[PDB]
């Protein structure tokens, strides 16, 4: 959904007409659009070099890369690199329509039966969100770093 | 508001906390204002009681309908005295800072009573609640949502 | 507000092979919301009531009790 | 001589890195204080010669000794110094007023000062006495409201006492 | 230090005068811009890391004989490019700070106060931060009226140098 | 064996020991009474659950219906038999107190 | 309270709460400001008014010797424990402003207690009048004699 | 303070009885105050922990003596930052009205806490006794009435 | 929990002090107090007058108190008027500590379970709730009924 | 169970009388006894020195018992002290029964549900249970203390 | 032994086991060598106890420091007597078998007590553990351990 099929189905639930505030909030959509494609392009820029700077910021020369950790096994760090590629990438789609319904509906939708089945620790994952975040709104400023950083504690939040 | 922060305290192992000492020093600073409040209330006992009454059977003419509990004289003047108890007892709750006194003296068992007594509940409730709208009347503003706080609480407990 | 209490309930079941001397003879301190049912359990056990004592309590208290 | 903008500096350069926007928003209470500030302090010295002068007449209605011959503040020369020393300390007082924090008073008003007073012989705590009888007379025309509109100037107000309670401790 | 409050300080002081209206109105200036400065201070905090690393590169790009030559002057070695981020970032501190504080004063104190002592001996030579600091002035990015008061300190630092 | 027995109500109600877990004892008038053997045991245990420490671990942070079974599993120590055991227990727990 | 000892003498009598019962309630809060006072500056070092009071009235006796009723550890600690009683419920008292809810929490079933367990009651005397001055010179005058009043009444009680 | 009337009235099915909340409003009305004071413990922590050093360690010179636990320099630092961490608590106790706050994370579990690290626990209540000695001279009367109200319940707490 | 208690949380974790920001929340707090307590005690003057108008305004005359829907029996009705008056109670909690973590603790915990193993309609629970919201609002006014509409608003959307 | 109570029970589920080997295991459990009651009673003698210089080893000074930390909180760290002196004591209670059923059945039974639930981090609980097993071999000896090892690793293996 | 053994088959309906019977006859058997460990105990009273005392203040000297607790010499004199008590419990403890003297006499309310005195509690049990050593070097070797094992419930029951 978007924010704005989310608008349409709010109004269409009570069979009302666009209203005012609707159009406010159309308006107000509308006039987010401009950073939030920028923000998008230069999130999509550089995605490898966020991963990796969120990695060398929390998860890297701890005991979870040492053996014993759950990232020790080579293709465990690279089933990490792609569940934090996923995160940051789902992350740009809810950022971009303004909604964050794909996030309940494509990712957070049975990931703690699955993170709780692999064994896999759900604090070092919210931290690894967490430095995503801090680095996500270094490079792309804080007034959209704002927004990619609701949606990243959105997905954070919904984990724990 | 001593007596419900003793026994509190007394739950607990250890002594009086210093936010409810605090409580206990802005109830005394308002107590004089709480006084003044009670003599009102105590100084317009007859002119309050007839009106919340009578605006009762405005609302409720059933009690006083023949099928009706309050039939006759004797019936409705015990029910003016039913509204008095009442009015009396709210003026106990505002002096005090507790309800415990309209609690453990008209409050805790009513409900068997006036299953008991044949009478509504919520009849007795629309007199409470015509009595706390003439004390707002009569009293100063913040002062009557003083008053008809514990009205209210009276009017809540009731029904 | 508290009672002392003292009463004796004997064993109309099987007899048992444990005490329950404080169990068939006690004197205990119960509340006064608590004393009703459990002078009615008594009751129903069928065993005598010997004392009954207002440990804290006084009578004819209307507030505070 | 220091400030409330500088000391937020000294101590986030002891620390060697960048103010937080953590920390600038708490600056950015100041540059709203300084409307409140900056009359505050016009306030006071705009009836300073009347604070000093009525409370003139407080230590010396409560201890008679100073002008009884003998005394410490007998003479004409040492009651003259009396007044030269009974508004010294509210140019330093107004100083950290309207710097917003006392390195200025620490260092020309109080650095040293308690050592002059076991020097000359005139006494020390007794000049504690009559400091912080300025003060009921410093926040009490400080805070009235005449012409001016409505605000709430007590937090600021807290401050001007603050000040003299340091300054009268450390003398006496 | 100095500080435009402490202006109206120090020259109240020597005179031995009370503050009078003509040292306030010194001090209500301060306050007018407090708010305008501010808006350039975390314009530079925000883009800390951009702004060094990218001045850093633009001395190397006019000057690729630093890079190059061997000596413990230039940064050919890698605690010569480690020490480059020491001088850039400690330089975009103090113009955070200069910002914060209203005035010239801890950019007085901390930068600029033995600064042509240290390049004669150390062989710093100061054509190096003069454009490492235009770099700055150009990109930092900063709109409005907080854009040209963060240009001021810049090139104050930049006739201290020069 | 009266220490004992104090102690074993504790582990009984609260499956650790109480007092590392308050602040002060609370329960000085509650031994007192029990040492002096002036309550029997089952009013100690009743007394245990007015106590607001009893409240804060076991239904500040639970529903009602987990109220209901963790409180017949901590005095009756077993779970509720019928739908209409936990019915009665929900009026209880409605129109009063815990 | 004092004040639920007003309501329950007006309530007895059937009357309100007029000038005279007003006039005590007024009092009540004018003393009730100091009381909060001297509940915090109580409640402050409990501890140490008990360590001084044994201190100066049950060490070094013959109650503390082998064959004595202080002498065991557990005995010690009973004893200790009751003296904390002692002056908690002498603080409850004090804020009360009334000495019905102590006599009825402690004086209830403490002299039969002491009497089965054989322990001596002039010592416990001794040991009230000791938490008495010591309470006395720690808190202040009027409120020290305030906290006597309580604490008298204890040791009036277990004799 | 409000989750204490919410629990207190949340144990009972009934509301909140609108004693409570003239109480609440009573605290709401206070916050500022409030607000003013934990501001003005907050940027003076330095001077505060300091001047609780200083009559601390002249108090009690065993955690000095290189038998007590605090010897040394980083020993030192680690009890300066027990006392940094209970004025922290103090200024969270003060802000929230009632003690429930501070007693969760400074109060529950200290004893044995303190017992296993070797530490008395008379040296940490005398410790915060210097911290509300030096915030009493910090703060005006009626602000140093008021914070050495939940001083004094951290000081009854450690003992 | 509370909001101040939120709020000194949320510094806690962090080892944050107090800065201005939790220091304007808890003003804005102390601020809307006011109101809090006064909307509390109209709400608690006449909730059975407020659930007896929600179930004439939505559940009466449907098919749901016929036989065959789940108000028939004297017992669930009973049952229904209580679950009413718990959710108006605990809206009232929630409204006056201003934080809504009592009714993810209380109410909202295994709630969904229990109206789905009893076979009780959720639709016509949202329906109720949504009507109990209407009068409340209408009765206290509108600048507390928002408030009070968030929260049962809350519980309708934890519901379903 | 014990080490009697397991033979005897591997001889019962056959049917089997005590056979020769079995007298060895029981015989072997009668010699080794001796050192078992003594381990036992010189741990029973200062088992809150074994934890404090358990912790003093492994967790104090680190990021645990500082802010953000597990055991930042008091009640927290109140806690830690009881979990350890629990590991310590059931230790205990295995090495003098000589069977770690009682680990199996007491300890480790949902244990680690617990501390996946409140967010307790595994690794450290495991070097401080590691921490203990070295303090308690250094302060019985390393006769028992290779069987007081044996039943802390097996805590700690079934902890990971 | 016997006290112990009649209370644990009277907690059961039945009477004493052939195992505790057999438990009685060794303690019997035993009970000899256990006087003549009493009668070494009872005659080297005197030194024993000045040896811990002193290996304790070898050990811990934060007590004799002028901030601890057993400073000058009526404190050390009463140090030395609480060690005495404590050997004297122990020797109790030999010749009775049982630690139930050990524990109701000196064990069971210990902590409160110490708490309430000021006195450390890990000083006692080290002075205890230097009674141990001492009383282990003059015994013969396993008597020792027999006499060490009772100080080390004592040690460990401190703590
Ligand atoms: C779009 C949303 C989405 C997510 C997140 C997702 C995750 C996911 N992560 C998995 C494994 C994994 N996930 C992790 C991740 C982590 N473990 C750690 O220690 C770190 C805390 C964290 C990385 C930050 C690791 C290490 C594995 C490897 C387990 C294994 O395959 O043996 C698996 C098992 C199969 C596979 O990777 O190919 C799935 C399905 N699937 C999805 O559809
Ligand atoms: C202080 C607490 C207190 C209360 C409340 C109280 C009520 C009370 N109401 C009574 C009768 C009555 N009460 C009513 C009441 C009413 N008529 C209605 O329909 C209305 C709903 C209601 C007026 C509020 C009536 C009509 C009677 C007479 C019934 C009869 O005589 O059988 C009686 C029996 C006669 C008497 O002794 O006066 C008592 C004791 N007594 C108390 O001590
Ligand atoms: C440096 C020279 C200088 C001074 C002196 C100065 C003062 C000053 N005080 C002001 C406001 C004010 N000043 C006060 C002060 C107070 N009101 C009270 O009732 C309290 C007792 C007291 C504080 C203790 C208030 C309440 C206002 C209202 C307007 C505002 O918030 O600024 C304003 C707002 C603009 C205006 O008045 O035209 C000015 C100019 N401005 C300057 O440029
Ligand atoms: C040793 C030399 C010496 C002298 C002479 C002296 C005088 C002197 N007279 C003073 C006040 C005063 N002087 C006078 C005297 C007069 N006022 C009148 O109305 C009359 C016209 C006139 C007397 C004929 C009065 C009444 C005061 C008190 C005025 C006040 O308190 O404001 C004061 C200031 C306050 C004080 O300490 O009392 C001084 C210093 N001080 C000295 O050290
Ligand atoms: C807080 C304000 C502050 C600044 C900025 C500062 C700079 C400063 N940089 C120095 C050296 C240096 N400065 C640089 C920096 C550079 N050289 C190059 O090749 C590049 C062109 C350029 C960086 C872009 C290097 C490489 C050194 C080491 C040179 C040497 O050791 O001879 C030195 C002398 C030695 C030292 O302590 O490290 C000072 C004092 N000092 C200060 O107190
Ligand atoms: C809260 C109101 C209240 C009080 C006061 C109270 C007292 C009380 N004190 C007791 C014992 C005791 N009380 C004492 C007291 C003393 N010995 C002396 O020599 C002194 C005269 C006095 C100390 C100042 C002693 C020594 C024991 C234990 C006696 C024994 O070993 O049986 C007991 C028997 C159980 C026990 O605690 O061991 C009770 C119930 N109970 C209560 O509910
Ligand atoms: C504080 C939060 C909380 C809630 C809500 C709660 C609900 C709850 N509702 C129940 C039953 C029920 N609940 C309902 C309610 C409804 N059915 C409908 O048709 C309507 C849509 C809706 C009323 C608005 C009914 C009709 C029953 C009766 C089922 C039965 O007992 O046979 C039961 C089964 C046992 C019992 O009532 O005593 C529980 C536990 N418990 C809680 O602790
Ligand atoms: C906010 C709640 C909270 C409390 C209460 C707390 C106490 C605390 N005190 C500690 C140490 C300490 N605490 C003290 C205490 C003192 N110095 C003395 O002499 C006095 C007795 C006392 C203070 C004046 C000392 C000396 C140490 C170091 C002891 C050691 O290293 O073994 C430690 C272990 C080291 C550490 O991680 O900091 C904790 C966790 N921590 C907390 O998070
Ligand atoms: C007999 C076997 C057994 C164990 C172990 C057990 C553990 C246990 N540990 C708990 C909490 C806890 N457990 C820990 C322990 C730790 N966290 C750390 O950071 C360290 C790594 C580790 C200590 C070494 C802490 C800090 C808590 C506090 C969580 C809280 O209560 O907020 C809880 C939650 C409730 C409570 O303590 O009272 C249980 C049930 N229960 C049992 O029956
Ligand atoms: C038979 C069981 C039993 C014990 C244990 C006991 C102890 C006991 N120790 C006391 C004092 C004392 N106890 C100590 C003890 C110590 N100094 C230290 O630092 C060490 C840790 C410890 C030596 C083991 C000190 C210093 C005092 C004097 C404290 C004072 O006078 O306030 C007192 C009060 C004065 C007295 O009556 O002697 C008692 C009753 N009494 C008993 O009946």
């Amino acid at each position: 959904q978007d924010a704005i099929t989310a608008v349409i189905n709010s109004a269409d639930v009570q069979g009302k007409y666009l209203d005012t505030a609707a159009l406010e909030k159309l308006k107000a959509y509308f006039s987010t659009g401009e950073l939030r494609v920028r923000a998008a392009t230069t999130i999509s820029a550089n995605a490898a070099a966020i991963v990796k700077e969120a990695v060398a910021k929390s998860l890297l020369y701890s005991d979870i890369t040492r053996p014993g950790g759950n990232m020790y096994t080579t293709r465990r760090y690279a089933a990490c690199i792609r569940d934090l590629d996923y995160y940051l990438r789902y992350a740009t789609y809810a950022m971009l329509a303004g909604d964050p319904s794909i996030l309940d509906e494509r990712v957070l939708n049975g990931l703690k039966e699955t993170y709780n089945s692999l064994g896999v620790p759900v604090g070092a994952t919210v931290q690894a969100i967490q430095a995503i975040k801090e680095v996500t709104a270094s490079l792309v400023g804080a007034d959209a770093g704002k927004e990619m950083g609701i949606y990243l504690d959105y997905i954070s939040s919904g984990l724990s | 508001i001593v007596t419900k922060s003793i026994v509190n305290a007394d739950a607990e192992a250890r002594y009086l906390s210093p936010g409810e000492l605090d409580r206990i020093k802005s109830f005394v600073a308002g107590g004089q204002q709480r006084l003044r409040i009670a003599q009102a209330l105590t100084d317009n006992r007859e002119r309050l009681v007839k009106q919340a009454g009578d605006q009762l059977f405005q609302k409720r003419p059933d009690v006083v309908s023949p099928g009706g509990n309050a039939y006759g004289q004797e019936m409705t003047a015990t029910c003016l005295r039913d509204l008095d108890y009442y009015l009396r007892l709210v003026t106990y709750g505002i002096v005090a800072g507790d309800v415990t006194p309209i609690e453990e003296i008209g409050v805790i068992g009513v409900r068997e009573m006036y299953k008991s007594l044949g009478t509504p509940i919520e009849a007795v409730g629309e007199g409470v609640r015509a009595l706390k709208n003439a004390a707002s009347t009569l009293l100063s503003a913040e002062d009557a949502a003083e008053a008809g706080s514990y009205f209210d609480y009276v009017v809540g407990a009731l029904q | 507000r508290l009672f002392k209490i003292t009463a004796l309930v004997p064993s109309l079941s099987r007899t048992r092979t444990q005490r329950e001397l404080q169990n068939t003879y006690f004197t205990k301190l119960v509340p006064y919301e608590n004393w009703f049912r459990e002078q009615q359990r008594i009751q129903k056990a069928g065993g005598k009531i010997i004392k009954v004592e207002l440990a804290t309590g006084k009578q004819g208290t209307n507030a505070g009790l | 001589t220091l400030d409330v903008f500088t000391k937020v500096v000294s101590q986030a350069d002891s620390r060697g890195e960048f103010l937080s926007n953590e920390q600038l928003d708490a600056l950015a209470n100041v540059v709203k204080e300084g409307n409140k500030r900056l009359d505050v302090v016009n306030r006071i010295t705009s009836n300073a010669s009347a604070i000093v002068t009525n409370a003139a007449r407080a230590l010396f209605e409560e201890q008679p000794q100073l002008i009884a011959p003998g005394g410490n503040a007998y003479t004409n020369r040492r009651m003259a110094a009396c007044l030269r020393d009974m508004e010294i300390i509210l140019r330093y007082v107004t100083y950290a007023i309207l710097a917003g924090d006392a390195s200025v008073l620490d260092d020309r008003c109080l650095n040293g000062l308690r050592e002059t007073y076991q020097a000359l012989g005139t006494p020390g705590s007794s000049v504690a006495v009559g400091v912080q009888k300025m003060k009921d007379a410093a926040v009490g025309i400080a805070n009235d409201p005449n012409g001016i509109t409505k605000g709430d100037c007590s937090q600021l107000i807290s401050e001007v006492a603050s000040y003299f309670d340091r300054a009268a401790a450390a003398v006496g | 230090v100095k500080t435009p409050i402490t202006e109206a300080i120090a020259a109240a002081d020597t005179q031995g005068r009370f503050l009078g209206n003509t040292e306030l109105q010194s001090a209500r200036g301060r306050y007018e811009r407090a708010a305008a400065s501010l808006e350039a201070a975390r314009g530079l905090t925000s883009n800390a890391q951009r702004l060094i690393d990218g001045a850093t590169q633009a001395v190397y790009q006019k000057f690729p004989y630093t890079t190059q030559t061997p000596g413990p002057q230039f940064a050919a070695d890698s605690r010569g490019k480690s020490k480059c981020a020491r001088d850039v970032g400690h330089y975009l501190r103090i113009i955070t700070y200069s910002l914060v504080a209203g005035g010239t004063g801890p950019l007085d104190e901390y930068l600029i106060a033995g600064l042509a002592e240290i390049n004669s001996t150390f062989d710093l030579s100061p054509s190096w931060y003069v454009e490492a600091l235009k770099h700055i002035k150009a990109n930092h990015g900063l709109s409005g009226q907080a854009a040209n008061e963060a240009n001021t300190y810049i090139d104050y630092a930049i006739n201290a140098l020069s | 064996a009266i220490k004992t027995l104090i102690s074993a109500a504790y582990r009984q109600i609260f499956e650790r020991d109480i007092a590392p877990y308050i602040a002060q004892n609370e329960f000085s008038g509650w031994e007192s009474k029990l040492g002096n053997g002036e309550i029997t045991v089952k009013e100690f245990i009743e007394g245990l659950g007015y106590s607001n420490l009893y409240l804060k671990e076991f239904y500040t942070p639970y529903p009602n219906t987990k109220v209901i079974e963790l409180g017949t599993k901590h005095f009756l120590g077993r779970a509720p038999i019928d739908q209409a055991e936990i019915r009665k227990y929900n009026q209880i727990l409605a129109t009063q107190g815990i």
